[PDB]
RNA sequence: GGCGUAAAGCGCGCGUAGGCGGUUUUUUAAGUCUGAUGUGAAAGCCCACGGCUCAACCGUGGAGGGUCAUUGGAAACUGGAA
RNA sequence: ACAUACAGGGGGUAUUAAUUUGAAAAAGAAAA
């Protein structure tokens, strides 16, 4: 939602490309929209749906529209600190945390979000539907919303060894 | 800072469909309208004057936005007695995150006088030179006032904001501040960098837009 | 139906590929011209020549040979315009003198790239990936804007497509716009792909 | 048993799969191997790391699954503790007590009979050592030129295996931990192929 | 998981059974929590160890399993009494 | 009080008809 964001060497990914029509007189119109996450493996994913007449002009236009929208993602040890069901558009997506050594137990759009959030180990699934922009769309609703430890023990007054870790 | 006693007609609302998360700046209600409460005004009035001194000493300019009737003269008279820049006339749609393609508009008032010098009067034909004329003050009339615009301005400051919906809508998309005269059905109440006051006269205007003409004034003496 | 501009500007800006006088006979001059012309068409296929302009003065011909790749009609140092001319002399029965001149700037005239890019699709290249380096090498050089169609059997296809990437002013219809065009033909396996160059350069 | 070529089965998956020399004709096998072969999907990826596990050491998939799920009974992480229950194979330590020159002469030098532990005969590669256990080389048949070619050449015996090289017996001393069994295997896509 | 338009709100009352029920105080102990004892056979799942040359298999030991019964406590909530 | 648009039911406007059975405009990128 803010400005454009260049920090670390990020990673391409392609969740989905559709060819969408226009009906016009005549033929039709049809251009490739190309659903790409972007995400640099400590924290910070964020997606992005770019639209072209081409392919890679249309997953150049999606990376290059990415990277403004890059969420926090709050995590330990490349884990979520909690469980959550992230909803948008019916489409919600269930992530709980895990132990390492479990993989990234997620889909495909959730997978592709995940997997270069820096989260390594994870149990998702995916309720509702399983539209590609809803479910990445759902799976960044649910990794935004998202608690620490610190952030939740300093946004309350009792810190550190006040609650249970 | 400001005082209350030097608000004379620097007060009062336009009541008739006023927003509720300003029900905590009103004095009372005086004759129709909701006046506006004065020793909070004047105390973000000083909070303001703090806030537009400290942050702009390293490149540090503002924008003053005032697009209405009787506030575009304020920020057309005071934006060069400030030295900063300023948008009296049209906001475009498009100026802060769109950068990358008014960059050719923000170049083009100097193009055509990069061709002044060397050649314009009639090598073309007729058809082109009062054309490009026309172009010349449609571009120093609908961008504004800029000239210098090198990147994005650390600061802003709009004037009338409950109709300049996408000057706060391109300032909050690029997290840069906003200064507002809040007037009724402004949506700010989140940030506490607005200035709760009234803009309906041109003094009402002047006087709480000229002290953040002269409030970065203080920014640049003393610290650079 | 897009006219092309090579038709509309011979006589306006740009000057005619035949420059003689013939009124009497006149047929013994034109096709005389359209096989040296077919004589110089075979070593278009290594030489890389835009076109040749006939410049029959009173006996001989002064004819202006116009190459992207110049070294390579004029061989080591010279002996292989000689042993063209004398094979032309063999060819029209009549007196030529070859006019080289070395040409640079070679992806803004349309004759090059259209050959080139005809040569890329026959060597069953994907014709987006030509196109685009093809425009963007023409624009790094820097010109005014390249429409390149190519059409057919699109890269083996079954149905023919129109695969046009115009870029930045082509304006056909100006008249005082020099545009150059050139349709180049490509023998590809599965059928005839012909590219289209439309070239505007102020 | 997988019995076939072990170099055709090794330029399809990328890595060596003997060690050094896979080489000269790195892309891929068949009759469209150098005709640039395209991306691979999430499935192939994971599919292409279970095969550079499987192949490796040589198994059929049964085995693997089968060697999956006891490795999911041991406490620590998943993809390396599976890695070190299929490194303390009798196949892969006769090999990387450098007994023979490569994995399958170690099955086929584990299975005819030819090591024994701790005195006992075993004929399988299947046996999984446990950490303290000796090596033999049975007496009657460590005068092989087989096992005395490749025990002269030193082949990096590693930290978690001793070998005593005149009199041919070595030691399985520690667990291995996942630094010193084989580097050219991602473990997370094992985990990941077996949740699928 | 739903019920405006996608399948889905009885056409709407009066009402019996049933379900749920405002605030405080005292008390009980059926729900509830916590503990002991009996019991939930052996084989099986799971964990660990040993025997088959490893495994399958086999054996041993522990864990787990009930809306179970008897019985000792607690009283915040639901239930009973005032 | 003054302007130009949209909201819903009070009650408006029926010129005077008939349509044609069955396949071929499919559709795609990761890099150089």
């Amino acid at each position: 939602a803010r400005r454009e964001e260049e920090t670390k060497e990020f990673e391409e990914r392609v969740v989905t490309i559709n060819r969408v029509a226009k009906v016009v007189k005549g033929g039709r119109r049809f251009r490739f929209t190309a659903l790409v996450v972007v995400g640099d493996k400590n924290g910070r994913v964020g997606f992005g749906t770019g639209k072209a007449q081409e392919v890679p002009e249309a997953i150049k236009k999606a990376v290059e529209a990415a990277k403004k929208d890059l969420v926090v993602v709050p995590r330990v040890e490349g884990t979520t600190p909690h469980t959550i069901t992230g909803r948008y558009g019916s489409g919600s997506v269930f992530m709980k945390p895990a132990a390492p050594g479990t993989g990234v137990i997620a889909g495909g759009p959730v997978r592709a979000v995940l997997e270069l959030a820096g989260i390594t180990d994870i149990l998702s699934k995916s309720l509702g539907s399983n539209t590609p922009i809803n479910m990445v769309r759902a799976t960044i609703d649910g990794l935004q919303n998202l608690k620490n430890a610190e952030d939740v023990a300093k946004l309350r007054g009792k810190t550190v060894e006040e609650l249970y870790n | 800072m400001k005082q209350l006693l030097e608000a004379g007609v620097h007060f009062g609302h336009q009541t008739r469909r006023w927003n509720p998360k300003m029900k905590k700046y009103i004095f009372t209600e005086r004759n129709g309208i909701y006046i506006i409460d004065l020793q909070k005004t004047v105390k973000k009035v000083d909070e303001a004057y703090n806030f537009l001194k400290q942050v702009s000493e390293d490149g540090g300019q503002v924008l003053f936005v005032g697009t209405k009737k009787q506030a575009q003269e304020s920020v057309k008279s005071e934006a060069e007695r400030a030295g900063q820049f300023y948008i009296n006339q049209r906001w475009l749609g498009g100026l802060l995150t769109n950068y990358k393609t008014i960059s050719k508009r923000i170049k083009r008032i100097s193009e055509i006088e990069k061709m002044e010098e060397d050649g314009l009067f009639e090598v073309l034909p007729k058809k082109e030179v009062v054309e490009l004329k026309k172009e010349y003050d449609r571009l120093i009339k609908f961008l504004g006032g800029i000239r210098d615009m090198k990147s994005m301005p650390q600061a802003l400051f709009v004037v009338d904001p409950r109709k300049e919906r996408n000057a706060i809508a391109e300032a909050r998309k690029l997290n840069i501040p906003i200064v507002g005269i809040v007037d009724t059905n402004c949506d700010p109440d989140e940030i506490d960098y607005v200035i709760p006051a009234n803009d309906d006269a041109i003094r009402a205007v002047k006087l709480l837009t000229a002290k953040m003409a002269d409030a970065i004034l203080e920014g640049q003496q003393g610290v650079s | 139906q897009k006219i092309n501009p090579i038709g509309l500007r011979v006589g306006i800006i740009r000057d005619w590929e035949a420059k003689w006088y013939a009124e009497k006979d006149f047929a013994s001059l034109l096709h005389e011209d359209l096989k040296i012309r077919k004589f110089i068409d075979n070593e278009l296929k290594e030489a890389s020549v835009s076109h040749v302009e006939i410049e029959r003065a009173a006996n001989r011909i002064n004819i202006a040979i116009h190459t992207g790749k110049p070294g390579m009609v004029i061989g080591k140092g010279g002996s292989e315009i000689e042993k063209l001319r004398n094979k032309l002399n063999a060819l029209t029965d009549k007196k030529v003198h070859i006019n080289v001149i070395e040409i640079k700037k070679v992806d803004l005239d349309a004759r090059l790239v259209a050959e080139n890019i005809a040569r890329q699709l026959e060597n069953r290249a994907s014709f987006r990936r030509v196109q685009k380096q093809a425009i963007t090498r023409a624009m790094k050089l820097g010109a005014k804007g390249i429409k390149t169609q190519v059409s057919g059997r699109l890269g083996g296809a079954d149905i023919a497509r129109a695969e046009q990437y115009s870029e930045g002013t082509v304006p056909l219809h100006t008249l005082r716009a020099d545009i150059d065009y050139a349709h180049a033909e490509a023998d590809t396996t599965y059928g005839k792909l012909g590219v289209k160059v439309w070239i505007y350069r102020g | 048993r997988f019995r076939g070529s072990n170099w055709k089965k090794s330029r399809r998956l990328g890595i060596s799969l003997s060690g050094t020399g896979k080489e000269k004709r790195p892309y891929a096998p068949g009759q469209h191997g150098p005709n640039q072969r395209k991306k691979l999907s999430e499935y192939g990826l994971q599919l292409r790391e279970k095969q550079k596990l499987r192949y490796l050491y040589g198994m059929t998939e049964r085995q693997f699954r089968n060697t999956f799920d006891i490795a999911g009974k041991k406490f620590g992480v998943h993809g390396e503790n599976f890695m070190i229950l299929l490194a303390s194979r009798l196949d892969a330590v006769v090999y990387s007590l450098g007994l023979a020159r490569t994995r399958r002469q170690a099955r086929q030098l584990v299975n005819h009979g030819h090591i024994l532990v701790d005195g006992k005969r075993v004929d399988i590669p299947s046996y999984s050592v446990k950490p303290g256990q000796t090596i033999s080389v049975r007496e009657k048949s460590q005068k092989l030129n087989i096992i005395v070619e490749s025990v002269e050449i030193n082949n990096f015996v590693p930290e978690y295996l001793n070998f005593d090289a005149d009199s041919l017996t070595g030691t399985f001393v520690r667990l291995p931990e996942r630094s010193e069994l084989p580097a050219e295997i991602n473990e997370q896509l094992i985990v990941e192929y077996y949740s699928r």
